RNA sequence: AGCCAGGAUGUUGGCUUAGAAGCAGCCAUCAUUUAAAGAAAGCGUAAUAGCUCACUGGUCGAGUCGGCCUGCGCGGAAGA
């Protein structure tokens, strides 16, 4: 969004015609691409200012400013009507004429994330550091938690279909899966595995109770994508590496025995092009 | 010939200062005059004009044949006018006027930006439409081409400048 | 343009003008087919 | 009826329901939801026993309109039905096999009568003893 | 020679039909209407939709066109 031919409404109007699904933006654009400065957050109304050196500085919000006063006026209009079609609730008091404050409005649209049928756009830029300190708080706010989601969802290990929601804290068996396996030539084999809930200690008969194997849960080491940081208590939710796995395949289970079970292989691909190395 | 079996008939808004060898046209918005070559007999006969080829001269058929084409446009050209738009198929490249200058987003590190002379109201509907107006016709072709000289349609994309009724031949890369 | 003795008509839709006095042939989407000697 | 902007008879055996996109450029002119002449001519089709190319026309209008005219299936391919074969062309005047009289002609001409205005009874006669000779056929009476 | 201008329409033209569907190529090489149309020239192309040649069917309303022979001319023609 700091590029010749970068329009924001075009993009996010163009998945109306070839994605074909309903996208409601939220943080509009302010410049003309090289002197740009603004951001337009359209539930607060308020424009950020972003650094000019000292490459992380400042997040001074303003108002909305005099150039794009019209503009922040027909958007607005458009943001506010995205709940009463979200909620049935909403719908008396945008005819009304409730105030639909910051607020209020979220309540009904996080709760339209959980269906998906809007997405939320932000433009911006990474590299010119505009836009990324303002990226985090629709995280917390549009982007599902661990424990608002429906959770681990242990069906049986065989017979009838009992699809059973456990519990998102620590006060259940113990739930993770297998992906990401890479390999180091320090230990062997390695994991970049994340559990859902529950809590483990260190040192564990943790099986891989899809395909019949024991295997001993040996040191968990963490890493900043690169570095080795050693993770002893695993709490629910880290992301870590499931050390020690005998043998370990594709999304099974890292569970203690008498507990719920998955045994799910979903979509398993097709390497297709085949080239024969000789040494 | 068939050019000596056309006259041009000249109409009422259009004033012609005859010379001899020396036509100045007061039209309607401009003065479009050519001092043609000594090949020519010019006569604003009543109304329709008829001209001749000069003797020694004998290929003044064509000298003239020249005459016959060109003040017919000049007539009309001071009074109703050539529409000549462009078209900018360009990645990131825009058109903006402003008084008599062109803008020229054309992919640089540098802008550029030319002035462009008179017989010309140039205009942009939009980043990649631009009008240009005038009265001759050699001015309304000789700064358009100078544009489209500066970027030639591009035939593996279609990139480049060019014209509205302008049909470019885009190629396939066919190897990698 | 390419440069040869012959100049010999070629293309369907080749127009043949003396520009300068060396003769330089003229197709319309085929930039192949011009000639300029002879 | 109608000019340059489009008229062309393409139509091949219709027991298929697609297309046939050797065809289906001709479906492929002017906008055409493709389901909609596949709905049309059904009606009718199962008035058939079908195996032999069906031609039809087509013939535009300027907003999203289109119309289209049904005749019998030629006598071209009505030589070769009975004939067995569907291709016999290999030699014109070097293969004698097979006759047809002219009392079979007219049968499939009065369906041509019954149809259309042109292609008439006594001068295609000698242009289905033309597709005949051509195929390499004999034709007595 | 250009603007309107139908490209009158039997047919899928086979073969071998996978498309070789007038437009890859070998044998036929008729034509239902002949005031305008060939079982056919390229491009679009796997095939075709798009665009023409075919007759210019209606307008301009006069000359015009392709080759044979010679008088001379241009290119071909770059050196210390």
């Amino acid at each position: 969004m700091d590029r010749m031919g970068a329009n924001f409404l075009k993009v996010v109007n163009q998945i109306k015609t070839r994605l074909g699904a309903n996208p409601v933006p939220l943080q509009l654009a302010i410049g003309a691409e090289e002197h740009f400065t603004g951001v337009v957050d359209l539930v607060k109304m308020k424009a950020i200012n972003w650094n000019d050196a000292d490459q992380g500085v400042t997040f001074e919000y303003e108002d909305i400013p005099a150039d794009m006063v019209e503009l922040a006026n027909e958007w607005h209009q458009n943001l506010i009507e995205s709940a009463a079609e979200a909620s049935e609730e909403l719908m008396e008091k945008y005819l009304g004429g409730e105030e639909l404050t910051e607020a209020e409005i979220k309540g009904a649209l996080r709760q339209r994330v959980l269906n998906n049928e809007i997405i939320l756009v932000t433009c911006g830029s990474a590299f010119k550091n505009k836009g990324v300190q303002a990226m985090l708080d629709a995280v917390i706010d549009y982007l599902p938690s661990p424990v608002d989601v429906p959770a681990i969802n242990g069906i049986l290990d065989d017979g009838k279909d009992t699809p059973a929601e456990r519990h998102a804290s620590d006060d259940e068996p113990f739930s993770a899966l297998a992906f990401k396996i890479a390999t180091d030539p320090f230990v062997g084999n390695l994991t970049f595995f994340r559990v859902y809930s529950g809590v483990v200690n260190s040192g564990d008969t943790v099986l891989n109770s899809v395909k019949a194997a024991r295997e001993r849960f040996g040191r968990i080491v963490q890493m900043h994508a690169n570095k080795r940081e050693e993770i002893k208590e695993v709490r629910a939710g880290d992301i870590a590496a499931a050390i020690g796995l005998k043998d370990v395949t594709t999304g099974d289970t890292l569970c203690d025995p008498d507990a719920p079970i998955i045994l799910e292989r979903m979509e398993f691909p097709e390497p297709v092009i085949s080239i024969a190395v000789e040494p | 010939s068939r050019v000596a079996k056309a006259p041009v008939v000249v109409p009422a808004g259009v004033d012609v200062k005859i010379n001899g060898q020396v036509i100045t046209i007061k039209g309607k918005n401009g003065e479009l005059t050519r001092t043609l070559n000594d090949a020519v007999e010019v006569k604003h006969a009543d109304n329709t004009l008829t001209f001749g080829p000069r003797d020694g001269y004998a290929d003044g058929w064509a000298q003239a044949g020249t005459a016959r084409a060109l003040l017919n446009s000049m007539v009309i050209g001071v009074t109703e006018g050539f529409t000549k738009k462009l078209q900018l198929v360009g990645v990131g490249y825009r058109a903006a006027v402003k008084g008599n200058v062109i803008n020229l987003s054309l992919g640089f590190s540098h802008p550029v930006d030319h002035q462009l002379p008179a017989g010309i109201t140039a205009e942009c509907p939009t980043q990649t439409e631009i009008v240009l107006k005038g009265a001759d016709k050699q001015v309304i072709g000789q700064v358009a081409a100078d544009l489209r000289a500066y970027r030639r349609p591009e035939p593996y994309k279609g990139k480049g400048v060019r014209y509205a009724d302008e049909v470019v031949r885009t190629k396939e890369a066919k190897k990698k | 343009m390419k440069v040869r003795a012959s100049v010999k008509k070629l293309c369907r839709n080749c127009k043949i003008v003396k520009r300068d006095g060396v003769i330089r042939v003229i197709c319309s989407a085929e930039p192949k087919h011009k000639q300029r000697q002879g | 009826a109608k000019k340059v902007q489009a008229y062309v008879k393409l139509q091949v055996a219709a027991g298929m329901a697609n297309p046939s996109p050797p065809v289906g450029p001709a479906l492929g002119q002017q906008g055409v939801n493709i389901m909609e002449f596949c709905k049309a001519f059904n009606a009718k089709t199962d008035s058939i026993e079908k195996g032999l190319p069906i031609p039809v026309v087509i013939t535009v209008y300027a907003d999203r309109s289109f119309t289209f005219v049904t005749k019998t299936p030629p006598a071209a391919v009505l030589l070769k039905k009975a004939a067995g074969i569907k291709s016999g062309s290999g030699k014109p005047n070097k293969d004698k096999v097979g006759k047809i009289s002219r009392a079979q002609l007219q049968e499939i001409a009065q369906t041509k009568a019954a149809d259309m205005t042109g292609a008439d009874i006594e001068a295609m006669t000698r242009s289905i003893e033309g597709t005949a000779r051509s195929m390499g056929l004999v034709v007595e009476d």
